[PDB]
């Protein structure tokens, strides 16, 4: 136990000078083959691409600065990629390059082809406990990871978690994580993972990514998640309830976790009391994991993707290409100096 | 069902963040 303080330590110090210090405009899109289009967000996309003096393939989102401006997104925009370039974990996407141009923002990151969760999620129908577990230990480490930086990701689900060659995950879309010590205010989220205290419109801190693993073990072993409806107004409204019903073929353990993860008083949530994490780590659901195995990589993944050589993207679903349009004139200049 | 629920909601594909 002392061990992990002295590595969260050691994270900390890393994190802080790469935080202080972020690293700006290491490659140029030039030096990139563009290859395919793997998932699409409000500004733009990521793709598959390849880093042509070297061959090897990454994944490329990019932004288009004007429609972040429209729809007042640049502190959301500038902060994803300073906490990208200075995070460090097994389970979290890893940042090799980023650069600007006259129209666009752009990240290049590890490209992870075993595909999202959602996919195999939706293809199966539900996991089973251990293998939901392997999953969900993942994310505890994370966790514990991020809030010690300080770190709130508020976007935790199947849509963000990308499978890789070995079928460990690694965490994606930072997009509107935020570095606060105390509590924030901000509606932020995906409607079915929604913390009750920000429907609410509540101050909430980092126990809300808590409530949100709650949502994923329950959406990975049931295959649907806790609450949903037709419209985000009604899942709101089964959310403050605080009334959460289970599968037959939940275990014991399981719904015991998760009465505790989806606890609506904030007080007394699992995550939140005064040993932490450790009342997560400790509980029964997980006394067959190996923490350090887990961090490790040496546990043997439930699911390992097919994948055929460098480039393979057959793990990925088919999207509408745009070609990258670049303006011969500056967009946004001041507003985005920082990235 | 509960599964049949899911389906009639409409909410089974890929769900975006939202925001005021
Ligand atoms: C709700 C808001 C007000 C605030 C947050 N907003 C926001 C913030 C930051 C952003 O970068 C964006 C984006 O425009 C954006 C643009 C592109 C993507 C994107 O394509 N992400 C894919 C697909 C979405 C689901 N997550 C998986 C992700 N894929 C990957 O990251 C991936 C990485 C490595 N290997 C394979 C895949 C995601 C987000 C949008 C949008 C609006």
């Amino acid at each position: 136990q002392e061990s992990v303080k002295e590595f969260l330590a050691k994270a900390k110090e890393d994190f802080l000078k790469k935080w202080e210090n972020p690293a700006q405009n290491t490659a140029h899109l030039d030096q990139f083959e563009r290859i395919k289009t793997l998932g699409t967000g409000s500004f733009g996309r990521v793709m598959l691409v390849k880093h042509m003096e070297t061959g090897n393939h990454y994944a490329m989102k990019i932004l288009d600065k004007q429609k972040v401006v429209k729809l007042k997104q640049i502190e959301h925009t500038l902060n994803e990629k300073r906490i990208l370039q200075a995070v460090n974990f097994p389970f979290l996407v890893k940042l090799e390059f980023s650069f600007k141009d006259n129209s666009n923002l752009y990240m290049v990151m590890e490209y992870v082809p075993g595909g999202e969760m959602f996919s195999h999620l939706r293809r199966i129908g539900r996991f089973s406990e251990p293998h939901a577990r392997f999953y969900a230990a993942q994310i505890v480490l994370t966790f514990e990871y991020l809030h010690s930086l300080d770190l709130i990701y508020r976007d935790l689900k199947p849509e963000n978690l990308l499978i890789d060659q070995q079928g460990y995950i690694q965490v994606t879309d930072f997009g509107f994580a935020k570095r606060v010590k105390g509590r924030t205010w901000t509606l932020c989220g995906t409607p079915e993972y929604l913390a009750p205290e920000i429907i609410l419109s509540k101050g909430y801190n980092k126990a809300v990514d808590w409530w949100a693993l709650g949502v994923l073990i329950y959406e990975m072993a049931a295959g649907y998640p806790p609450f949903f409806a037709d419209q985000p107004i009604q899942i709101y409204e089964k959310i403050v309830s605080g009334k959460v019903r289970f599968p037959s073929h939940f275990s014991s353990d399981l719904k015991d976790l998760l009465r505790n993860l989806l606890q609506v008083d904030l007080t007394k949530r699992f995550g939140n009391l005064k040993n932490g994490v450790n009342d997560i780590k400790n509980h029964k659901w997980f006394a067959t994991t190996d923490w350090i195995a887990i961090y490790q990589r040496k546990v043997e993944a439930p699911f390992i993707p097919k994948f055929k050589g460098p480039g393979d993207t057959s793990n990925f679903d088919d999207y509408e290409e745009e070609e990258i349009r670049v303006s011969i004139n500056e967009k946004c200049g001041k507003e985005f100096s920082e990235f | 069902t509960t599964y049949a629920d899911f389906i009639a909601s409409g909410r089974t594909g890929r769900r975006n963040a939202i925001h005021d």
